[PDB]
Parts: C-alpha cells; structure tokens; sequence
C-alpha cells in the first residue's frame, strides 16, 4: 500500500478549456430568408455557433465543456443575472447573518479573493490530444477539426 | 477513464524455453514478510494536532493516555518508555487547546455566538 | 499573499485590487479566511491528512518562515529558506489583475 | 441611557459583575423618591422607636461604616475574556470585549456608549455625535506566547474611576506580594539545608501570581499579637509542645 | 455627523450638514453606505416619501456591489418603486441585498 | 542518551553517595552538595569544580 | 520496532546467566554481590524496546 | 476535566438520582459525558483511618489525589507468612527475590529446621523484593503521590486512602481482615493537583448532610481557598453545553420586609429563611413578586405561616443572628409586604431523623404561645390520597 | 551535540512566523515552553545496560 497522503498532481481534460459561456436571456425568432443548405437532396439546417436571441450576455461557468477524468470539485458557477448569485458572497464570512438575501458591506474583498482562488483552482488540468477529423464542407476546406 | 475521489468536496513457432526455473529454494534470512510487516508501520504517517484551530464556522475546535498505547503494545501493565516519572520539571508546558482562540480571549462562549450577540445588540424594527 | 491582500502586512505585494471595500482585519477574521483557503486547497487536491494546520493557530497575519535555536551564551543561529517561485500565487495575481 | 424625563444616578456595588466569590458586602442605595434611612440607622440607632428615625449624632459613624463597606466590597481583580471584531460599521472595526452570563444583548449597548447610531437631534444623540471614534474597546495587549492567553489588555469601557483606582491599589499590593518559583526553590532548599532537594523549571512562563512575600515588620506585629494572646495560661501552649514532641 | 430635525407649524425637516447649518430635503447629496446602515429602519421611514415624489437625488457610495437585472417591455408602462422599496427595506445593519 | 548534561549527572551520582566522606567546594551558601543528580538539567547549574 | 526488525544481532541474557550461574556464596553469609546484581538486573525479563 | 460535588456519589445509583439537576444544574440536554465516580468507600476508608491519625494530615493527604489518574493496591501478608505462601505453588514468584532464596525455596522438602533457611529467613526483607511498600506507619502524605506515580502500589497495611484493596494470595493465609473515562466527571473530595479541576460551590457548608464531607470541605476552604475554582451552577450548565422517599430537595429564600404605608416603597430590613423544601414552593407557586402575608382581619394568610412552619427560622443579613418575628399588629414592627428575591442553595437532605426507629407514640413540647389552634386547623384540612395523614381525632 | 562543552550547549528551539525587520507582539512559539531542549522522554537504564 501507499499509506502517505498523496495528492493528485497530473490531471487530464478532453473538453474545451474555456471558462466563459454565452447564454441568451430573452428568446427571439425572426423571419428567416435562407433556411438550409442543399447538397444534392439532403438539407443541412443552419446552426449558429452560439445563441442568436434578443438579448445575449456572457456568464461565468468553470468547465462547462469538459470531459475530465478527475474533477477537483472547486468550480465557481454563477447564474444569469436575472436572478442573484449572492449566496456566493454569503457563504464565506457572514458567520451568523440573518436575511439570507443579504451580504456584508465589509466582506466583499474576502469574498472576491476566495472566488478568484476557487476560479484559478478549478482549472489545474492538462489537455488531452483527443484525436481529429477532416472536413470537406465548402465553408472551410481541408481543415482538420478536433473531435 | 473516470477516477473516483477519496474525499468529499464542495458540491457533494515459439518453442521450449531453455533457462527459466521455479525452484524457490532460498530463504530470506532477515525474514522478508516480517520486515514488510514492520515497514508498513514505518510507512504510516503521524496524526494531526488540530486543536487551537477554528473550523469553517469560526469557533475553535496526555500523560495518562499516551502511556496506555505502550502498555497495550508491550502486553505489560507497566511501561518503560514513559512521558511521566521524569525528573525534568516542565511546569510551564504550553499545550495548545480549545480553551483559547486565535486572539487571546477565552472560549466559555463560542466565537460565532458572541459575534451574533454583538451584531444583535443593535437591531431595528418597523414602527406601528 | 492573500492575507497580505486582506490586511496590513510588511510583505512587499503588488496590490492589484483596492476599490473593493474591506475592513481592518483582526485575528479571528484572518484565521477564518486562512482556514477557508486551507480547506479549499485541501479539498481541491484531495489531501486527507493536513496542510498548514498549526499555522492556522495564533495570529496568521504573517511573513516568511524561520526556525532557530540558541546556545547558552546568547548566540542565536537562525535559518531562513529563500522563497522559490509562486505558481498558484501569481496565477491568483494574474487573474486578479484581469 | 434611559429615555426618561428625569434620570438620576444611584450607587450599586457590583451590578455588572460575574463574580467568583462574594464578599457579602454589597451597598444598595435606592433612588431618592423612596427612603434610605435604614443605612443611617444601621449602627448605633438601637433606640429609635419608629422605623423611620435616625439620631443625627450617629450620622458620621454610620457614614464611615458605609464608606468602609463600599470600599471593602469591590476588592477584586479585573479578569478578561472574549474579544471579537464587529461587522457593523458603527465603529472603525474595533474589537469588542465579551462577558459571560445569561445574555449579552443589553450589555454591549450599556458598555460602549459611543457605538450607537446618531439619528435624531435628542440630547443623547447631540452628546454622542460629538465624541471620538477610535476610543472603543481593545487598543493594547501583551502577547507572550503563540496561541495562548493575552496576558493583560487595556480597554475603553464604561466604569467608575473611583473603583478603578481602588482596584489599582489592590493590584499593586498583590504585585508587591508576587514572587518567583526559582527563589521558592532557593528558599525551600536552604530551609531544608540540603537534606531535601526541590526542582523549579527553567523555561518561559505564561504568568503566575504567588502572593506569599511580606515584610519583616508584619511578621513582628503578628508575633507580638500572638504572644499577647497566649498570656499566662500554659494550656494553650501544652498542645504545641505535644505536637512538636 | 448626520442628524435630523423638524419643527412645528409647517417647518420643513432639516438635516445636519458635514460642516454647516441644517439643510432641507431638496438637493443632490453624497452618502457612504454606512450612514444608511446606521438604522435603515429609521432612515427609510424618514426619507421614502421624499424619494418617491420629492426632488431628492441621493448618492449612496459603495465602490463594489453585486447586482441583478429585470428586463421589461418598453411598449407599455413600467415602475421601479416596488423593487426599490423591497431593496431599501431589505437592507440591514449587517448585510446588503443586491 | 541525547541529554547534554548527562556527564554532569554522571558526576553527581557518585557525588551524592560520597556525601560525607569526601567533599568538594561550592559556589555559594545556598546549594548543599547533597542535592540530587535529577535536578541538574540545564546548561547552567553546572559546578565550577 | 523497525530497527529491531532489521538489526542483525540478537539480545539475550543467557550470557548473563552462564556467567553468573557459575559464582555462588558460602552458606554462612548474609549478602552476596553476585546474587545482588542478578536481582538488580532481572535477567529473566526480555524487554528491549 | 474534573469537577467536585458536595455529596456522596456512586457510579451506580447517582445516574438514577440525577445529581447535577438535583444540585440545580440545567443539564437537561443529554450531553452524557459525565462519568460518575464511586466515592462511597472513601468515607469508610476515612473513618477507618481516623483511629490512628489526626484528621488534618489525612485530609491534607487526600486533597492531592488525582481522581482522573487510575491506580490500585495489592495487600501483602506479613513477613512471617510470605515465605510459607511462596513455598506452596512456587510458580508465582517474582524475579526480584534472590537467586539463593529461589534455590532455597524451589524444592519439595519441609525445611523446618535447617540453619540455611533460618539465616535466610532472618536475612529476608520485604521491601527489597517489592519496591513501593508504603509502610506500616507511613506518614500518609506521601502515599498519595505514590499512588499518583504508579498504576499499582503495594502495602501490608489495611488502612489506605485509595481506590481498591486487592489480595495477593488466598484468604486462608491472612490475618484478621480499567475504568471508562468520559470528558467530564463529577466526584466529591476534589484535588488541587489537576491543572484543570473545579469545585462546585454555591451550597452552604453549614447545611451539608454528611459530616465527613462537611469536615473535608471546612478544611479545604480554610486552607488554599485562594487556588480553588469556585463555579456557579450556570458555569456548570454552560460547560455542559425504585424512587426514594425522605430525600427531598430543599432550598433557601432571600426575601426582605418593606412597606407601602405612605404610598411609597421603603426597604427596612433583609431576611433569610433557611432550608425550606422546594416541593412546597413549587406546589404553592411562589415567585419573585410583592406579596402580602397578613390579611386585614389581623390573622395571617396562613400560606406564609405554612411556609415558615415547614421550614426553620430567620437570619438577619446584617448581624447573622437569630430573628423571630412579631405575630401581632403592634407598631414596634410588623411585616405587611415581602418580596422574595431569589434562591441560594439546592442541596438535598434526609427527612427522617435518627431517633425515630420504632413505631411508638410521639411527644412534642412547645412554648406557650405556639400556634396550636391554627396548626390543628391546618392538619384538619389535609387531604392527599383520599386519606388524612394527621386527623384532629387523635391529636 | 557537544562533549563536555558549556556555552556551546543549545537550550531553546524556537520557530517564528514573523519577518526579522519589523517588531510586533512577541510570538514565542510552543516548542520553547519545554524546560530542556524539547519534549522529554524517560528511558529505563536497566534495559540499556
């Protein structure tokens, strides 16, 4: 046996290494002009690379596209700002605090520094080679995409 | 593939070979499984002294008893390696404890309780 | 580094964020916040034994470490190990500056 | 402060005190709407017929005994527990001292008067908003050892400077009494004349109080009173000689 | 040094300046948030009607604060007073609603 | 032993039993030589003799 | 116990017993130093932690 | 930790009694980390040991005992026996004896008359074999530290302060006659030895039921009461977070006499009414508020008569002397208003006295102005179980 | 270690959480409270011999 408290040093990841995702907030739809692409008979619908709604804004998730072998369980996850996230500030040194929808005027620096510690801390991974694929779509030709 | 965690985080053709043999006829003269029986104990790390330390709440967290482990080991009611019957007078002898916080005050009333009493010592309510 | 961020410390630090308000940090507050850092590190790397656990005792508004002894005739020999690089620390500083 | 029309100040030895051991010496003085004459018919008015009478010639003796009672009550030493920093912005994050008991809700409000908010234009608010902010609670401590009791602290709290001075004199007396375990070891060693050895530690100490040392004259006074006591009897000294036998 | 007075017979409510004579409730001001946090319950009972219909543009100071959003349709009529009053009642001398 | 004053103890153990036949000079009039070898722990209280 | 497990020698008081079971005292004498050191050493015990 | 208690305490029945709430500690939360110690035999050991020593040095010994630290005895028979004990069954012989004496005592022969065995038995010592050996007459201060050092201390003497006497041999060879530890424990006879120790104060020393415990507490409060740690029931409660007849819980009230005779409160004098039983208080419903004890006819309201009648009398707080009130409405003094201002002790006493040991008639003498008519009227109105315990018919 | 060497004997072993340059409250950590150089440990001389 290996009795000693061995930490987990090397950790791999197969998904995206981004840590910012783009939500829509209020959905919308328009009268579209061109619907799908026709090869000979097959139709391929147009897929936007991110949302297309009425109002879009960037929120912050840590590893929302990740196929990690072993998490560190330190992710910060904030909701879209239609609802609050102030439990994130409540959780740390509001050591008695009534009125659950509140957070201290005096603990902001400790809260932000601990959030940034969690945010850097749930990214300590590596990048798996994960294999590729070739395309011949006329909108990018010969590019070997990452599967 | 997946690796489980150990703790709980925040969410929760080829022919006859000529020269191999399996004759096993050598005794390990120190006694090899006995040396590893000692060596697993050698590998075992020590415990912690977590007193004098708060928790995530904020509130803070052996002469008769350290001899008892040796008295259990040696199969003898007495003990040779002892931490008492020592001529060295360590009458000063700070041992850390949950008696004192990180500041220097006492802990008859816990830290989070008296912080709550302090911040509730001034409240305000709506009039009629 | 983080305790020098939240309170006064002689330690030469870059001091990126200030407009976020804070308070005059005392011993109990610094001890709690340093333990949140400690348990965050410990659960993130899945250590089970310890790290910094008696260092989470007393007042943790601290600086570099040193251990020493003294002879009979007042002579004191200290050792101060110099500081190597700071990977997680300057990553925290990089994302704080961002 | 009591938000009343008329507020007077009255005298109570130890109304804010989680004491260790009472002196049974409290001085109660009821507010001057009602009567206090029993304190003044205390000593030598054994001949007042009515319950509400007092001889004026006994006034000085009664007041002397009452002042003696007053100072003889509060002969304690100030002990400290429980420092914590508030999270309200009322102070400059000043550390506040706790105190044991059933509650501590009214105690911080009565203890630190300049902590409160300043809403109105009342006489209370007009007094409080003209104060100084930093002189609240802890401002000094003496830390000898890591992770241990701060040895003595200095606080800004509501008090009585009379009884503060009395406790200071009593503290100075006990500090004059205090001694060192190295010289207890010395004293007992040479008293045993080497036939019995004793051992005192050699390390940093936390702090101690051994009140044992007095002067030579007090020993002489006690010996004179004792020999004056055992006069012309021999039955008080026969068991002493028997014990030594 | 903020102290509120009002008098008999149509006398307007006065409030103590940092420096000078007491002033009425008809100006642009600056508050640090602790001043409101002294007793929110007393303050909003004093101020809210002048906030609603009177010309009183107050400037609470934070530096930093979390926030939420609420969209609406500008083809129709909108109001904030329920939301802002919910915030100004939920504020307390320990914590802040976003 | 890892005790630094172990030779001082080795001297004093013979000294405690040779109390009263053979004497050694002292440093002051407060420590009779017949004190035990146990109390000698510090680097100080080592005798001049 | 790790050093006890690895060390090549072995401890026995049988050397003590072979050395000291030779000597004896005449049958008229009140004390014997040989028997005295046997009682003080207690070589029947085998405890060497 | 460790804390004293002002009564006899056992590991067995004291949990059934519930002594902490009996002395008034709010320990209603089942914290169950208080291992009750057996301190009943210590009284028997003590009273056996008063026949050969002063009380004072035995108490001065007994104060130093670390009750948390565990130890035990082993009785040894006298010197003229132990050789004959080791003769039969020579297996159990320690190795501290002698090589020559083991060679002498190993074999079978009766060895009754041989100068070798006679010079060895005359040469035999009991204390070189067994090292502690407290003694016959040991100046019993030292035996407490001897029991503090070792887990077992050997003796030849019956009389001991300490945990358990155990026999080294069978009984026929003689003359005439481990533990679980929680985080807290209670137990009488405290110790100054422990750095952490406490003493349950609050109770009067005049009102201790046992007398050995009373003598012990008088000595321990008369010497080094400076270094003791007297704590209240509230301190004990904050550190925490077959039923018997004739052992009632009993308290003491703190009232005073005032008047409203001129439209004003006015305090005249302060009183103490000792050892009033708590059952009558909680069944009459007495609280802190202002009372009137004599109704306007001139006669008492008789619940106060009952209240002082079941209890004993009055101590004035300024003179510590006796005090017996006026039962008349004459103006030297009366008592119209009282106000009870608290309770002071919470001990329990035996109710049945020593003398009443047989069923036979009972006589009581009273002074001449005793309240005979009214106490007959009160016993006339007794109904508890459908039975009158004291009817008028045979008084 | 020292042989018979007085002022070369170490006495206290201390550890600091504080930089040298600026004074503060004296920390004076827990290992220094031992009378000798550290945590004592009693050994039976009999088994040694």
């Amino acid at each position: 046996l290996l009795h000693a408290d061995t930490p987990r040093l090397v950790t791999w990841d197969a998904g995206l290494c981004t840590s910012f995702k783009i939500v829509p907030i209020v959905p919308a739809q328009v009268p579209q002009d061109v619907l799908a692409y026709t090869f000979f008979t097959s139709s391929y619908a147009i897929q936007s690379p991110f949302p297309e709604a009425a109002v879009s804004r960037i929120v912050v998730h840590t590893r929302w596209a990740s196929n990690v072998d072993f998490d560190r369980d330190s992710s910060v996850i904030m909701a879209p700002p239609t609802e609050n996230n102030i439990h994130l500030f409540k959780q740390l040194l509001n050591t008695e605090t009534l009125s659950v929808r509140g957070a201290n005027p005096l603990m902001f620096r400790a809260n932000v520094l601990h959030m940034l510690l969690e945010f850097v801390l749930d990214n300590l991974y590596l990048n798996r080679h994960t294999g590729f694929s070739q395309d011949h779509t006329p909108f990018t030709e010969g590019a070997n995409l990452r599967s | 593939k997946r690796i489980p965690r150990k703790t709980k985080g925040k969410s929760s053709p080829a022919t006859a070979e000529p020269g191999t043999s399996n004759c096993e006829h050598y005794k390990a003269r120190p006694g090899i499984a006995s040396v590893q029986k000692a060596t697993e104990s050698a590998e075992l790390p020590m415990k912690n002294n977590d007193e004098g330390t708060p928790d995530k709440r904020g509130n803070t967290k052996e002469a008769d008893d350290a001899t008892k482990k040796q008295a259990k080991d040696t199969e003898k009611a007495k003990a040779q390696v002892t931490y008492s019957d020592t001529g060295i007078n360590n009458a000063n002898e700070l041992s850390r404890s949950g008696n004192v916080d990180n500041e220097g005050g006492s802990n008859q009333k816990p830290m989070s309780t008296r912080i709550a009493e302090a911040t509730s010592a001034i409240v305000s309510k709506h009039p009629a | 580094t983080l305790v020098a961020q939240i309170s006064e410390t002689q330690y030469p630090v870059d001091r990126y964020l200030d407009w976020i308000p804070s308070l005059r940090a005392s011993a109990a507050t610094a001890a709690t916040f340093a333990e949140w850092v400690n348990t965050s590190m410990k659960t993130a790397f899945d250590l089970s034994d310890m790290l910094l656990e008696p260092l989470l005792s007393g007042d943790p508004r601290m600086t570099q470490l040193a251990i020493q002894y003294q002879q009979y005739n007042g002579r004191t020999f200290n050792v101060i190990p110099e500081m190597p690089g700071s990977v997680i620390a300057d990553c925290v500083q990089l994302t704080a500056e961002v | 402060f009591p938000e009343a029309a008329v507020s007077r100040i009255v005298v109570h030895t130890r109304w804010a005190s989680n004491v260790d051991f009472d002196r049974d010496s409290s001085v109660i003085m009821a507010p001057p709407t009602e009567n206090n004459i029993h304190l003044f018919k205390q000593l030598l008015n054994t001949e007042t017929l009515s319950v509400r009478g007092a001889n004026p010639l006994m006034f000085r003796a009664n007041v002397l005994h009452m002042l003696l009672e007053f100072v003889l009550d509060n002969l304690y030493l100030n002990r400290h527990t429980g420092f914590s920093q508030d999270h309200t912005p009322f102070t400059e994050g000043a550390n506040l001292r706790s105190l044991p008991g059933p509650d501590a809700e009214k105690w911080y409000s009565i203890m630190y008067p300049t902590r409160m908010g300043t809403p109105n234009v009342s006489k209370i608010c007009n007094f409080v908003a003209s104060c100084v902010r930093n002189r609240v609670g802890r401002f000094d401590r003496a830390q000898m050892m890591n992770g241990a009791m701060s040895e003595w602290v200095d606080v800004f709290e509501t008090s009585d400077a009379l009884t503060v001075s009395i406790r200071g004199r009593w503290m100075a007396r006990l500090a004059r009494m205090n001694i060192n375990p190295t010289e207890i070891e010395w004293a007992l060693t040479e008293c045993a004349q080497g036939y019995v050895t004793v051992t005192s530690p050699y390390a940093p100490s936390v702090n101690r109080l051994m009140p044992y040392r007095i002067s030579n004259a007090e020993r002489q006074i006690s010996q004179i009173i004792r020999v004056m006591n055992i006069g012309n009897n021999a039955t008080v000294i026969q068991p002493v000689l028997q014990d030594i036998s | 040094d903020c102290r509120i007075s009002f008098g008999m017979n149509g006398a307007a409510p006065m409030i103590r300046d940092e420096t000078g004579m007491m002033v009425p409730f008809e100006g642009n001001w600056i508050f640090p948030l602790a001043l409101w946090q002294m007793n929110t319950r007393y303050f909003n009972q004093q101020f809210d009607a002048w906030i609603k219909t009177g010309e009183l543009r107050i400037r609470i100071e934070m530096g930093a604060y979390p926030y939420m959003l609420h969209y609406y349709d500008p083809r129709q009529y909108a109001n904030a007073w329920n939301l802002t009053s919910a915030w100004l009642e939920e504020i307390t001398p320990t914590s802040i609603p976003s | 032993t890892t005790d630094p004053c172990a030779p001082v103890k080795a001297f004093m153990t013979l000294a405690n039993m040779m109390v009263g036949f053979e004497t050694i000079p002292m440093d002051n009039q407060i420590y009779t030589q017949s004190r035990r070898a146990s109390a000698f722990s510090t680097p100080h209280t080592w005798p001049r003799c | 116990v790790l050093l006890q497990r690895i060390s090549p020698l072995q401890i026995d008081p049988t050397i003590i017993s072979n050395t000291m079971s030779t000597v004896s005292e005449s049958t008229t004498q009140t004390l014997s130093p040989a028997s005295s050191i046997l009682g003080k050493l207690r070589p029947s015990n085998s405890d060497f932690s | 930790a460790y804390i004293a208690v002002p009564a006899v305490v056992d590991s067995r029945s004291s949990e059934a009694i519930g002594l902490l709430e009996s002395f008034g500690v709010d320990a209603g939360s089942d914290a169950n980390d208080v291992s009750y110690q057996d301190h009943d035999y210590v009284v028997d050991q003590l009273q056996y040991m008063l026949d050969g020593y002063e009380a004072g040095d035995v108490i001065d010994a007994l104060v130093y005992r670390n009750w948390l630290h565990h130890s035990v005895y082993c009785l040894l028979p006298p010197k003229s026996q132990l050789l004959e004990y080791w003769k039969s069954n020579p297996s159990v012989i320690p190795d501290n004896v002698d090589r020559r004496l083991r060679k002498r005592l190993m074999l079978k022969k009766d060895l009754r008359k041989d100068d070798e065995y006679n010079q060895l038995a005359r040469a035999f010592k009991i204390s070189d074999v067994y090292a502690p050996l407290i003694s016959s007459t040991t100046s019993p201060m030292t035996m407490i530290q001897n029991l503090n050092q070792g887990e077992i201390v050997y003796t030849t003497t019956d009389r001991v302060i300490g945990a358990r006497v155990l026999l080294y041999a069978p009984r026929k060879y003689y003359a005439s006659t481990r533990v679980p530890h929680s985080r807290f424990n209670v137990g009488t006879f405290p110790s100054i030895a422990t750095p952490k120790c406490s003493v349950m104060s609050g109770v009067d020393i005049e009102s201790i039921p046992n007398e050995f415990i009373k003598l012990f507490y008088q000595r321990v409060k008369s010497i080094h009461a400076n270094i003791l740690n007297d704590i209240s029931p509230q301190i004990v409660s904050d550190m925490i977070n077959h039923v018997d007849v004739y052992r009632v819980d009993v308290v003491n009230v703190l009232f005073e006499v005032v008047d409203v005779a001129d439209g004003l409160r006015s305090v005249s004098r302060k009183l103490i009414m000792h050892t009033v039983p708590v059952c009558i208080l909680e069944l009459l419903g007495i609280e802190i508020a202002d009372y009137c004890i004599r109704q306007e006819d001139g006669m008492f309201t008789d619940w106060f008569l009952l209240l002082t009648m079941l209890s004993d009398g009055l101590t004035d707080r300024r003179t510590h002397c006796q005090y017996l009130i006026n039962p008349s409405s004459m103006p030297p003094d009366v008592i119209l208003n009282i106000s009870i201002t608290g309770f002071i002790n919470r001990h329990t006493i035996d109710v049945m006295p020593d003398v009443y040991d047989f069923i036979k008639p009972i006589g009581a003498v009273l002074p001449k102005g005793s309240f005979k008519s009214t106490i007959m009227r009160v016993l006339d109105s007794i109904s508890v179980l459908g039975v009158k315990i004291m009817p008028r018919a045979h008084v | 270690y020292v042989r018979l060497d007085r002022d070369r004997v170490p006495t206290m072993v201390g550890v600091t959480r504080q930089s040298r340059d600026t004074i503060t409250q004296p920390a004076l950590s827990l290992s220094t409270t031992n009378t000798t150089v550290g945590v004592p440990l009693a050994l039976d001389a009999r088994a040694i011999t």
